[PDB]
């Protein structure tokens, strides 16, 4: 794709926009990726801001992506210690995965999902539609 | 030769539309142990732009954002960044010869030509700055609609401007929303020019130090070192250098400076220590002198080649005189009223910085004395700013003439 067709460079600069921002149903509250890479260790200290923006857990984060990533990390006061160098987009890119896995419903978008436990099977979902994915992944 | 930076890239755009961010974002991982220089507050941040193997993808990182395997080292390039519309302002006007490209980012949520954007582009006009690429951020935040409408706008600034072929990127520095687009077209538009090295070598010292410390050895504990940007020919380690303006000596004459001369012990470029340096990023040489010399910067200004072959250190300056026609600022800060014989102007030549007063007045040219002798080429760019209060105002820049 040229750069000179602003018009296909702008819906694929849309479609890497995050969920809650990209389309209709809009969690709208996400900030952004802060990132920190002191020394060899990168460090995302805005971390409890996306959590507790998402709803979801604080450790239930830094799990998906020790995973998608391959690194560690410890939680603390809000922020988070990662093992390696990653850019801001490598981590980007991350979370914007786990919004679209662990934080959004399939059949009716909406950042109302949840994460429940009804057998030792984790199904996770949605308080608005009802709809019960089997969310460990 | 080394995988050190091969080009500059100016960020330039206004203060607010992003370049700062994107500049981090894209540089975070090639940091080790930025600035405001001393004379111009340019600052220097390394980014090495790399293809992902697996899924073909650029970005700037070791591993790809996306499918996460390893990437490879396509080239190393250095992007130019400046908190303040009028230090990058200065330091493009002055050290046009260091850029080699910009990148021009435009606020998409905002009308396209905003007071500070038309200066940039205004001064990538006046230094003949051609290799440019446009950013339209923050897409994140305008419906399709607006952002089209940004489009044109911003296609109808850059029409008759040097910036009239750059493409138009849509992305989110925030989320990094082609980026892997905006890396790529960095490879194809601002690609290293043929550069001849075996051009006489000059460096512009943005700075000097003493790396020294109660570390206390006493052995071989290095000399003074300067960092610079070389901007043509190439340093090589071993090499005999001469400094510019030089060191001051006592009261024969009231100051004066004589040019010095030195040996390279090392130079760092890209992180590592090197045997040649070349001309893209900031390079660290190493010296033969007393650190009692280049401590707290005092070296910094000064030009760098080999014995003899260096440009002319200046104690006086005749300027063909173009002021700017300037939007940002205050109504009484921006007509500026024209220099007055007497005047004492802010000058800035290549990394050197010294006041000058006003001795002469002609048509569209004026002279003026050095408070510091500033080495430098006739016919080079020099930056004039005038006061305005508290502050210094760029009111415009002049041409070297020979008095
Ligand atoms: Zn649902
Ligand atoms: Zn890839």
């Amino acid at each position: 794709i040229d750069y000179y067709d602003y018009e296909k460079l702008l819906e694929k600069a849309y479609q890497e926009l995050p969920e809650n921002v990209k389309h209709h149903k809009s969690r709208f509250e996400v900030p952004g990726a802060l990132v920190t890479i002191e020394g060899n260790k990168t460090i995302i200290e805005n971390f409890k801001d996306i959590a507790d923006a998402l709803n979801r857990d604080p450790q239930h984060l830094l799990k998906f992506l020790l995973r998608e990533i391959a690194t560690a990390g410890t939680l603390e006061g809000r922020r988070v210690v990662l093992q390696g160098r990653f850019t801001p987009y490598l981590i980007a890119n991350k979370l914007k995965k786990y919004i679209k896995e662990y934080v959004i419903c399939p059949v009716c978008g909406s950042p109302d999902t949840k994460i429940i436990k009804r057998d030792r099977f984790h199904f996770l979902k949605c308080e608005a539609c009802g709809a019960e994915t089997p969310i460990q992944h | 030769k080394t995988r050190q930076a091969e080009v500059n890239i100016g960020m330039v755009g206004h203060v607010d539309h992003g370049k700062t961010t994107l500049t981090k974002a894209l540089t975070g991982v090639w940091t080790d142990t930025l600035r405001r220089g001393i004379t111009i507050k340019i600052g220097f941040a390394d980014a090495e732009i790399r293809r992902c193997s697996n899924c073909g993808r650029y970005s700037t990182s070791p591993i790809c954002p996306y499918c996460g395997h390893e990437t490879e080292f396509i080239r190393r390039v250095s992007f130019i960044d400046s908190p303040g519309h009028e230090a990058l302002m200065t330091t493009m006007l002055a050290g046009a010869s260091l850029m080699d490209g910009a990148i021009l980012v435009i606020a998409a949520n905002e009308p396209c030509p905003r007071p500070q954007t038309r200066e940039h582009l205004m001064a990538l006009q006046i230094i003949g700055q051609k290799n440019i690429i446009i950013a339209q951020n923050k897409i994140e935040l305008v419906d399709k609609e607006k952002a089209l409408e940004n489009y044109r706008q911003i296609k109808e600034f850059i029409k008759g401007t040097v910036a009239e072929n750059a493409p138009i990127i849509p992305i989110s520095a925030l989320h990094g929303a082609n980026i892997d687009v905006l890396v790529k077209a960095i490879e194809e538009f601002i690609p290293t020019p043929k550069r001849d090295s075996n051009k006489p070598p000059k460096m512009l010292v943005l700075r000097s130090f003493d790396v020294n410390k109660p570390g206390t050895p006493p052995e071989k504990l290095v000399g003074g070192v300067l960092d610079g940007s070389i901007v043509q020919g190439k340093l090589k380690v071993g090499d005999e250098i001469e400094i510019r303006p030089g060191v001051p000596y006592e009261e024969h004459g009231r100051i004066k400076y004589e040019p010095i001369t030195t040996e390279i012990v090392s130079l760092q470029a890209g992180g590592q220590f090197v045997e040649e340096a070349y001309p893209g990023g900031l390079v660290g040489i190493g010296t033969k002198l007393d650190p009692y010399l280049t401590k707290g910067d005092l070296m910094a200004g000064n030009v760098v080649g080999k014995p003899g072959k260096l440009p002319p250190v200046w104690t006086d300056l005749r300027l063909e005189v173009h002021l700017l026609e300037r939007v940002v600022g205050t109504e009484q800060e921006l007509n500026v009223e024209p220099i007055k014989r007497k005047e004492v102007l802010l000058l800035n030549v290549g990394t050197a910085r010294t006041m000058g007063l006003v001795t002469a007045l002609g048509k569209d040219e004026i002279e003026l004395k050095l408070q510091i002798p500033v080495c430098a080429e006739p016919g080079e760019r020099v930056a004039i700013s005038r006061q305005i209060g508290s502050r210094w105002r760029l009111i415009g820049y002049g041409i070297i003439k020979e008095l």
